[PDB]
């Protein structure tokens, strides 16, 4: 048996993906349709976003 | 009561009853259109504003719903 010499390294990491998710709208007095799509008509007007 | 002052009354009625009325409805035909620019008029600072700070247009609209750093 003769001499020998090695080496070695490594480096990986697991994927997992996943998604968020998050709405609003303004606020106004008397309108108790948290909806994005507000079906009343106070008077004014909701952009929302989701 | 005798007939001369009821005549004499009678005549000083139809005497009062022929002053004259002149047009008036060129005067409010007029305020109407001054008060209309004069109220509609300043936006166009508050436009300016807008134009120039940095926001873009169409978000620029009317009411009272408070104002952010994006939409006025």
């Amino acid at each position: 048996s003769l001499p020998y010499w090695s080496r070695k390294i490594t480096l990986e990491c697991t994927p997992y993906p996943f998604t968020l998710r998050w709405e609003g709208g303004v606020h106004k007095d008397g309108i108790p349709d948290k909806v994005p799509h507000p079906s009343c008509d106070p008077g004014s007007e909701l952009v929302s976003y989701t | 009561f005798t007939l001369i002052e009821l005549m004499i009354v009678v005549a000083i009625i139809g005497i009062l009853a022929a002053i004259a009325i002149p047009q008036y409805q060129n005067y409010v035909a007029r305020s109407e259109g001054a008060s209309a620019l004069a109220t509609i008029n300043p936006l166009k600072t508050t436009v300016e504003e807008s134009l120039s700070r940095g926001i873009a247009g169409s978000k620029i609209k009317i009411g009272t719903t408070a104002s952010t750093a994006t939409e006025t």
